[PDB]
DNA sequence: GCCGCGTCAGA
DNA sequence: TCTGACGCGGC
């Protein structure tokens, strides 16, 4: 079970590996003080060097010279969960997650359709880091709904006014739970003191818009027969009007 | 709009807090001692919070309907319904301001982030430990400059006036007050425009947001330091008297009764012009009591009462599992409910349940009242109540007609998945225990060793129709987790079927001829044929093809007397080829699945009805039972043990003369015992599943009719391992860690064990037993987290229109496929088309797969396609009805309104109670 | 489940949710029409199921049902 | 710009 | 016990 726990709360395990999205040479030659670097820039067409410090208490994953690509394994060990999202793209991360989870499940006689796992994965992917200051601020975390609506606000209103550039970020399940919008649901979940005293400052408004709020106040939740009502009664207007 | 539709939170100015107050509290009094009436202007003052009785002042003068909105004059009491003692606050006047603890010790401290100082530096000022320049003055000092007492004295010496450095909450409040924003926002945004946020300006990022927020809302930032704090209506902190002539205060009454008289003494001191030391001590004691009232334990050693418990402060009521949110807002002990012990009742149908007439009389009582009154057998309410108290005879009839079609709910305590709650239709029974159809005891995960179920009633017209349409047991055949059915026969419904569906070589009536089922029935009841005989039956019936055809099938088939007895129940539409085999569990499930997918839903429940009704019948005419000679120890056991122990002596030899090391000796001993135990275990399989007999002509081996072999070759109840430990030998017992013990247990349960051999086993016994109890809280934890993450995923729209998904392929593991593509991608729609390696297209984009079309994938040799995952839908804060595919619980495309997030959440952690390692 | 079930009704109306709301409206209408003259509800079923039967036998054509709300 | 030592928050 | 997010002090 705790293996699954690690999978879901998006934990980067102990000393997994390193990556480099700046393709170039594959070598060493910096100071041998547990700060081994590389020549990962071209160094021939573009005279540069783009490397990072790292210890020398293990083996290596490259020879004295190679055409090192952008994001290949540079040290053995487990696979980080936060790198693949920004290096191998999205779909690679998804395939990794599914082939892990369905394995750890089926290996004990269980049966679980994938479409249950993926519709959980989806909620860990609601936040990106912003690059182009269109109208929001800088690289602080922001919803994909927020971006995806304000981008479209600018997209045709003014001209497009250079809307947005962002990149998906991976956050755990609890971390993506408390980080929601509705302060009521978050306040019910846990860590109530903090969320209440934080939303108190920002004069936070909370449109109900959810399932764990219409229950706190006794309303037809916006699912099930609730939407059936909001549909059928709405279809009465078009007649009596 | 007549209905509020947003909710907002905000800071309370001292002018709002007064606007809420229906008065003011002045002396720490609650209730008079001799007579229990409220006191003048204390914490129960009826003049402020409200009256006590209804339409009646305290002094009892103004007591008549003539005067209702009237305000008495002897006591200041109003005259109105007492129901206002719970929605009418007060307030308390604070002599010196006092810091709201929350905005100081919430990590990060908003006060700290604002004043841009480290907390402990603030607390020093607050705890009367320094001073701090409030007036800058020509003197070269700094505003937020902490000054010790003697350095302050020297500043006074050299500069006198022109600067003030006060200590205490007034200091912080004055600072926050004289803190212009537009003087600061851009000044800091320019230091951030000097962006080098490697370590320094990784800090200055938040202050931007805070100062912008405080500008955006319209809140005076000095409001975070209270000057008047409010009180809570008394009926939320009552003082009700209870038995023993005693009373039950609430912990809040005490903290209030403390802050009050501390404020009072402070005012008296400030009056009398005392020395500043005791002024300081009072002004600090007051802050302490205020913080305790808000939430004690945030900073100190939280106060306790006589019983020495840490008191239940204000904030401690709206957090924690026992708090206010997840305790009484999602809790709510409800009415119209009951609970008792469950028993089996194998006569019902899949939509019924027993109900003791007592609990029925109780749960439906008002319905009974209404029907009696309308029936003209009682005219008042006291009438009906007095006639039901004595259980008149007409009561039972009218009760029975009340509940003709009024479904109820049933629930079992640990409710892991939506099948943990289903709706049945009651029918009166005597006795005092609930009966439920056995075929569902797998969903509720119940067994009859004492489990107790609850029962709730629906009341409305929408509800008790929603229970009928969405919640009745005859709707829940397949599991939401996976399309596999959930009502398959389980324990000895399987034994009887497997038993009467076997064969025997030389039996009576063998090779006979029969025209139809009734013939075989008439014959078998006469007692000449053996039920396991082989006969020939001529059948003729329709059969449904895959493509919706229905072709006729006829002829003569070589069957068994037993299987023909099941010919009656098979509905017209399914081929006999299903029943014409040995019928172990994996095939009964096959029958039910096949029935559902082609014939309907009702056909399946009726079929399962008849299957149970028959399996129960023939599982007792066979008198299956279990002796002890049914457990047969294999014959070669002693010598197979002798070889092993001799090899062990040899290994001990190789060690004793130091010819071999230790660890290798240990490991090889382990392997020795393991392999020999494996052999002696595999032996009893042939020693119990085979029986030879000198049948006419010779002795030939046949599959045995042993009891304990049949109990496990039919998947009814058991497994090979238990058989091993019964007839074979226990083997290796792992000491707590898991490192095996270098002595294995050679005996077995039919033979019993010696004391030491039992002791060696109790270790693992206790460990494994304790490991469940220390899990039962963990899986619930994980499913709770998951329900939170995705509680608001709802299928809202038909199509999201996009054209992007994922690439699926059979998940090989270097040794096997272990999941075919044609199973991994069943029932999931296709992102784009698929081109044959010969060139022609095969399946178009947007084409929901189906066990017809899923032949056309392993047919033409395909091993990769693009499907529409919810990871790649395009709708905002929801899900389209195509990026999700088949409902996998009703075999159709997902209807719009199925809260998919919750289903997926509780179909992950639910089986987690079993996956251990 | 005396005679009629959801599997029947689901052929005319759809999504099994619309069924709930439509049947509820119809049963409310049949209830408020004073059908409770009390010499019938002891020989037959509650209106909550009368409505389902009416929808199964395809008598009402729920497209019509809503047009009884404007009749309110 | 970081190797260890704290508090808080849920078990 | 822990596991971490988040620190905010020695260098
Ligand atoms: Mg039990
Ligand atoms: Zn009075
Ligand atoms: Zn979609």
């Amino acid at each position: 079970l705790p293996r699954v726990a690690e999978l879901f709360e998006a934990r980067r395990p102990k000393d997994a590996a390193i990556l480099s999205p700046c393709d170039g040479m594959v070598r060493l030659g910096n100071r041998d003080t547990k700060e081994k670097q590389r020549i990962e820039i071209i160094d021939k067409n573009g005279h540069i060097v783009e490397e990072i410090l790292l210890p020398k208490s293990r083996h290596l994953v490259v020879f004295d010279g190679e055409q090192v690509s952008r994001g290949d394994v540079l040290a053995d060990g487990p696979t980080d969960p936060h790198d693949l999202l920004k290096y191998k793209g999205l779909e690679e991360f998804a395939d990794y997650i599914l082939i892990e989870a369905q394995s750890v499940y089926r290996m004990q006689g269980v049966v679980i359709n994938d479409k249950h796992i993926e519709t959980i994965v989806r909620q860990m992917l609601r936040k990106a880091v912003i690059l182009d200051e269109g109208d929001s601020k800088f690289v602080k975390d922001e919803s994909i709904e927020l971006v995806r609506i304000l981008e479209e606000n600018d997209k045709l209103r003014k001209q497009g006014k250079k809307e947005v550039e962002y990149e998906l970020v991976l956050m755990g399940i609890t971390r993506s739970s408390l980080s929601t919008e509705s302060f009521l649901s978050a306040a019910s979940f846990q860590e109530t003191t903090r969320v209440l005293t934080e939303a108190s400052i920002n004069s936070q408004i909370d449109n109900l818009r959810g399932l764990k709020e219409n229950v706190l106040i006794g309303r037809l939740i916006p699912a099930g027969t609730g939407l059936a009502v909001r549909k059928e009664s709405a279809k009465i207007e078009k007649m009596r009007e | 709009s007549k209905k509020f539709d947003i909710i907002k939170i905000s800071l309370a100015s001292p002018e709002v807090i007064r606007s809420w107050s229906h008065g003011e509290v002045k002396k720490p009094e609650t209730i008079n001692y001799r007579t229990f009436k409220p006191e003048r202007d204390g914490l129960f003052c009826a003049k402020i919070f409200g009256p006590i009785k209804d339409y009646e002042c305290l002094c009892g003068k103004y007591k008549r309907l003539k005067h209702r909105g009237v305000v008495c004059e002897r006591c200041g009491v109003e005259v109105e319904q007492a129901k206002v003692r719970r929605e009418r606050m007060g307030h308390i006047d604070l002599v010196c301001p006092v810091v709201h603890i929350w905005y100081l010790k919430s990590l990060p401290s908003r006060i700290g982030l604002f004043l841009d100082m480290p907390l402990k530096n603030v607390e020093k000022v607050l705890y009367f430990e320094s001073y701090i320049v409030t007036d800058p003055g020509m003197t070269p000092l700094e505003k937020k400059q902490l000054l010790t007492d003697e350095e302050y004295a020297e500043a006074l010496e050299n500069y006198g006036y022109e600067f003030e450095a006060s200590m205490g909450a007034e200091a912080i409040r004055d600072l926050l007050a004289d803190t212009d924003i537009e003087s600061e926002i851009e000044l800091l945004q320019a230091e951030c425009e000097e962006s080098k946020s490697t370590a320094k300006k990784e800090k200055a990022i938040k202050r931007l947001r805070l100062l912008e927020t405080f500008q955006a809302s319209g809140n005076k930032p000095e409001w975070m330091v209270m000057t008047v704090l409010p009180v809570l209506p008394p009926d939320l902190r009552p003082l009700v008297p209870i038995e023993g002539g005693r009373f039950a205060t609430s912990d809040l009454n005490d903290l209030y009764r403390r802050v009050i008289n501390r404020n009072n003494r402070l005012k008296k001191l400030l009056d009398l012009n005392a020395p500043d030391i005791i002024v300081r001590n009072e002004k600090r004691m007051l802050q302490e009591a205020v913080d305790a009232l808000l939430d004690n334990g945030r900073r100190g050693r939280a106060v306790t009462g006589s019983n020495k418990r840490p008191l239940k402060s204000l904030a401690d009521m709206i957090k924690g599992k026992q708090g206010r949110f997840r305790q009484n807002l999602l809790g709510k002990r409800v009415d119209y409910s009951g609970r008792s012990v469950i028993t089996v009742g194998p006569s019902l149908r899949l939509h019924e349940c027993g109900l003791p007439k007592k609990m029925a009389l109780e749960l439906f009582k008002p319905f009974v009242y209404s029907k009696l009154r309308l029936g003209g057998h009682a005219t008042t309410i006291k009438q009906a109540k007095r006639m039901v108290e004595l259980e008149e005879a007409v009561v039972w009839d009218i009760l029975e007609t009340v509940i003709n079609e009024h479904p109820v709910l049933l629930n079992r305590a640990p409710t892991l998945h939506r099948l943990g709650i289903q709706a049945f239709e009651p029918r009166l029974i005597e006795g005092k225990a609930i009966q439920l159809h056995p075929l569902v005891c797998a969903a509720f995960n119940a067994d009859f060793d004492g489990d107790q179920m609850a029962v709730h009633v629906p009341l409305t017209v929408e509800s008790q129709l929603e229970a009928r349409v969405l919640m009745m047991s005859t709707n829940n055949i397949l599991s939401p987790a996976s399309g596999q059915p959930i009502i398959t026969p389980t324990q000895d419904i399987v034994l009887g079927l497997y038993y009467i569906t076997r064969e025997k070589e030389g039996a009576r009536g063998e090779g006979k001829l029969f025209s139809s089922y009734e013939d075989v029935s008439r014959a078998y009841n006469s007692g000449t044929i053996d039920i396991h005989a082989k006969i020939k039956l001529r059948i003729d019936r329709q059969v449904f093809d895959t493509k919706g055809n229905t072709y006729n099938e006829k002829g003569v088939v070589n069957t068994t007397v037993g299987r023909a007895l099941l010919l009656n129940i098979l509905p017209e539409g399914l081929s006999f080829s299903l029943l014409n085999k040995v019928l172990v569990k994996k095939e009964i499930s096959k029958i039910i699945n096949q029935a559902f997918r082609v014939l309907g839903g009702k056909a399946t429940v009726v079929l399962a009805d008849k299957l149970m009704y028959a399996g129960f019948k023939y599982s007792t005419l066979s008198g299956v039972s279990v002796g002890v000679d049914d457990m047969t120890i294999p014959d070669n056991k002693e010598a197979k043990i002798e070889e092993a122990e001799k090899e062990i002596k040899q290994i001990t030899e190789q060690y004793q003369s130091s010819l071999i090391t230790e660890n290798e000796r240990y490991n090889n001993i382990i392997n020795i015992w393991s392999k020999t135990s494996d052999e002696v275990g595999a032996s009893m399989m042939d020693a119990i599943s085979k029986d030879t007999v000198s049948i006419n002509g010779e002795k030939k081996e046949i599959e045995s009719f042993n009891s304990v072999y049949m109990m496990a070759k039919s998947g009814a109840r058991g497994s090979y391992n238990q058989m091993r430990q019964l007839a074979g030998m226990r083997g290796l017992m792992a000491k707590p860690d898991g490192t095996m013990i270098e002595t294995a247990i050679t005996a077995n349960f039919r033979e019993g064990l010696s004391v030491l051999q039992y002791f060696t086993s109790t270790h693992g016994a206790r460990k494994g037993l304790a490991d469940t109890a220390l899990k039962t809280a963990n899986a619930g934890y994980l499913t709770r987290r998951l329900v939170d993450v995705a509680q608001d995923l709802v299928v809202i729209e038909e199509d999201c229109g996009t054209d992007d998904g994922l690439m699926f392929s059979a998940i090989v593991e270097d040794g096997e496929v272990k999941v075919p593509l044609v199973e991994r991608a069943l029932g999931r729609t296709l992102a784009a088309d698929v081109v044959t390696e010969k060139g022609v297209v095969l399946l178009e984009a947007g084409t929901l797969l189906d066990e017809n079309l899923v032949e056309l994938l392993d047919d033409n040799g395909i091993d990769m396609i693009k499907v529409r995952s919810p990871i790649t839908c395009k709708t905002r804060r929801g899900l389209c009805a195509k990026c999700y595919g088949r409902d996998l619980a009703r075999e159709r495309q997902v209807n719009v309104g199925e809260s998919v997030g919750v289903i997926a959440a509780q179909s992950i952690g639910e089986p987690g109670t079993q996956l251990t390692m | 489940m005396a005679r009629v079930t959801v599997e029947d009704c689901l052929d005319k109306v759809e999504t099994r949710f619309d069924l709930v709301v439509l049947a509820s409206m119809r049963a409310n209408k049949i209830l408020k029409n004073g059908y409770s003259e009390s010499m019938e509800n002891e020989k037959k079923e509650k209106a909550t199921v009368v409505a389902l039967r009416e929808i199964a036998e395809s008598e009402i054509t729920s497209e019509q049902i809503l047009r009884n709300e404007i009749e309110g």
